[PDB]
């Protein structure tokens, strides 16, 4: 009800987390649990490739249908474009619906 | 080789799109009058004109057609497609016809 695509087997989870390292233990043994750790944090890339099926437009309609489209005008910033301070920011929500089609 | 009757064609308006290419049908209807009487009839500019718009030529009982504007071959929807998702086209081969003739 957000929206998108309902699926009984969706993407699987993937998790992450650094394994611990002990800072140094004591010399004699005790059986209680290691509270002492190497803070540590980790860092890397990540890669995500879907594949995408699309359905064209068979459409016979004879006048110009509506498209998603930049305004013209001029603007101190550019839309959907980095600021002077580096900020990426999307102005306007982008619904999928601008074809038309017939009941 | 049909005769009366029987249709020496059919109409074909669509456009389709291959996607490396797009093949653009107009058929339309047509009416040819008699020009000029049969005649072939010399024409020039009535002495009076400025001399910038003098000219001289014929005139023909011939008629012609000429499908050199864009919108015969496209929908303004066409269109729209070509000029939105394109950097380039041009044309490459045409292909042209005239049949049901009725004289009256
Ligand atoms: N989002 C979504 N996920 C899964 N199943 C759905 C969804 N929406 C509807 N349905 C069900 C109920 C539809 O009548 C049918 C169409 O399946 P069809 O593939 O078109 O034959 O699938």
């Amino acid at each position: 009800l957000m929206g998108g695509f309902g699926l009984k087997h969706p993407p699987p989870q993937i998790m992450i987390k650094n394994t611990p390292v002990p800072a140094n233990p004591p010399t004699n043994f005790s059986a209680a649990k290691f509270a002492s750790f190497i803070t540590q944090y980790s860092t890397g890339q990540v890669s995500v490739e879907i594949e995408w099926e699309l359905q064209k437009e068979n459409s016979k309609r004879w006048n110009p249908e509506i498209q998603y489209t930049s305004n013209y005008n001029k603007s101190v910033n550019v839309d959907f474009t980095v600021d002077t301070n580096g900020v990426y920011s999307e102005p306007r929500p982008i619904g999928t619906r601008y074809l038309t089609r017939n009941l | 080789a049909d005769g009366v009757g029987n249709s020496s064609g059919n109409w074909h308006c669509d456009s389709q799109w291959l996607g490396d290419r797009v093949i653009t049908t107009s058929t339309r209807t047509w009416a040819l009058p008699t020009y000029n009487n049969h005649l072939y009839k010399q024409i020039s500019s009535q002495s009076g004109a400025t001399n910038d718009n003098h000219y001289f030529g014929y005139s023909t009982p011939w008629g012609y057609f000429d499908f050199n504007r864009f919108h015969c071959h496209f929908s303004p929807r066409d269109w729209q497609r070509l000029i939105n998702n394109n950097w380039g086209f041009r044309p490459k081969r045409l292909n042209f016809k005239l049949f049901n003739i009725q004289v009256k």
